[PDB]
């Protein structure tokens, strides 16, 4: 079922154990692959039959190890066949394979070195985002006020398609600060942090623009949102059936 | 005289039948992309040979509703 | 070098009634608001006080609908005071913003942000300058917005 891909160079697998365990706790046959010191390549398809139902791409730096296991064309062929994806692109860990796959789906994430900065921050240390910026009840509806710890993060520019499901918004004051002199990638509340996609085939993708959102350290702040997010991504939360028209 | 470069590719229709002497030709409308992108873009993707992208440049796309 | 703000709002038709109609969150607010009657550039002046303007941005949209645009300024440093000018073209505005404003009665509003990382908390500026009430009935019936 689920396939987990991770790089032990950028972020170890243990830091994201809680949520994976919860998956195990609900009968998720996780198969774990590491891309740092592996040569064999996973074959998503065996004679035109996909071997997995979902896939998780934990934070990885761009390299030729990712471009070999999940090339863009294989990702699009998996996605057209109803596979569900869960990407994660922190600043300083944005692969070109994810970035290009998501530029094909309409979502334009900021590239490396573009870090969102908010000066009207609750806590100056890291980018905490309140729960008022949630933009879809079906994905997740907060009953009470929550402050999500997002760490260093990036933003996404969204096209005007029917398939894109925005989920969270950057703070209205917040802006991206590129190390270079290029203008801000996103300026205000037009940069999205969490984003989702649903095909016409009902396959679902979700992009989280931080690497610290799903870490064990921030478990208490971000457990309800994270668990409902993963349930939505895997077609387990808000699926609808029409009967007997 | 018709040369191979006088005929641009068809990105929205498939050939399904062509009679024996090429007198009747039947094409079929292909269903739109699941990802909701124009079929010309799918084509120009499946044709353009693999090469490094020109650069990473902020897209001019407008305002998200 | 303290700053003097001018919002040169270039127009296309019956612009509106820029005005700070109701009392708002007054965190280091604008010292005063003003206007001029010139047709080509109905510039609006306001000499507000920033603390450090590393972030200097004017958002001309509807905050509730999340439709906002970010307008950078133009800084001229005389050496005693710095002059900021934001030039807004009513014609070159997002189609969705125009349509949303026309379809439902509400005023397009302009919020100013001046801030810095090194600034003390509560010394940054995030305040609504004006609320234009557009009147030109010129909107397209059908568009992809
Ligand atoms: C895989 O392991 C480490 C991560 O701990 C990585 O830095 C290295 O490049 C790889 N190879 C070896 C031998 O560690």
């Amino acid at each position: 079922r689920t396939l987990v891909l991770y790089d032990q160079s950028t972020e170890p697998l243990e830091e994201y154990s809680v949520y994976l365990k919860d998956l195990e706790q609900r009968n998720y046959k996780l198969e774990y692959l590491d891309i740092n010191s592996t040569s064999t390549t996973v074959d998503l398809y065996d004679k035109e039959q996909r071997l997995f139902d979902n896939i998780i791409v934990f934070p990885t730096k761009g390299g030729k190890n990712l471009a070999r296991q999940i090339p863009v064309k294989q990702l699009i062929k998996f996605f057209e066949n109803e596979g569900n994806i869960l990407c994660m692109s922190s600043p300083g860990a944005v692969p070109n394979t994810i970035r290009l796959f998501l530029n094909e789906l309409g979502i334009y994430p900021s590239p490396k070195g573009h870090v969102i900065r908010d000066y009207f921050s609750p806590s100056s240390e890291e980018l905490v985002v309140s729960s008022n910026h949630l933009l879809n009840k079906y994905v997740y509806n907060a009953r009470k006020s929550e402050d999500f710890v997002f760490g260093e993060s990036s933003a996404a520019l969204l096209e005007n398609r029917e398939q894109i499901v925005p989920i969270l918004n950057a703070p209205r004051t917040s802006f991206t600060e590129s190390k270079g002199k290029c203008n801000s990638w996103t300026s205000g509340s037009q940069g999205f942090l969490v984003v989702g996609f649903q095909n016409l085939n009902n396959a679902r993708l979700v992009w989280i623009g931080s690497s610290d959102f799903l870490k064990n350290k921030n478990q208490d702040s971000n457990q309800e949102f994270a668990k409902e997010l993963l349930k939505w991504t895997f077609n387990e939360k808000s699926v609808i059936k029409s009967v007997h028209a | 005289m018709i040369t191979p470069l006088d005929v641009p590719p068809l990105d929205y229709f498939d050939e399904v039948f062509t009679s024996e002497n090429w007198m009747v030709r039947i094409y079929q409308l292909k269903k739109d992309d699941a990802q909701g992108r124009t079929l010309r873009d799918v084509g120009e993707l499946t044709r353009s040979s693999t090469k490094t992208r020109r650069s990473i440049k902020r897209p001019e796309l407008g305002l998200r509703v | 070098h303290v700053s003097f703000p001018s919002t040169a709002g270039k127009s296309r038709v019956m612009i509106g009634k820029v005005e700070p109609r109701i009392g708002i969150d007054e965190t280091v607010p604008t010292t005063i608001t003003v206007e001029d009657p010139n047709e080509v550039i109905q510039v609006n002046f306001a000499i507000e006080s920033t603390n450090k303007p590393f972030q200097n941005t004017l958002l001309i949209g509807l905050p509730n609908k999340n439709l906002e645009m970010a307008f950078e300024p133009e800084i001229k440093d005389n050496g005693k005071l710095s002059m900021y000018k934001y030039r807004i073209d009513l014609a070159k505005l997002d189609a969705a913003l125009l349509q949303e404003a026309s379809r439902s009665p509400e005023p397009i509003k302009a919020t100013l942000i001046l801030a810095s990382s090194t600034a003390k908390p509560k010394e940054n500026l995030f305040r609504e300058i004006l609320q234009l009430n557009l009147n030109f009935d010129v909107d397209h019936s059908d568009s992809s917005l």
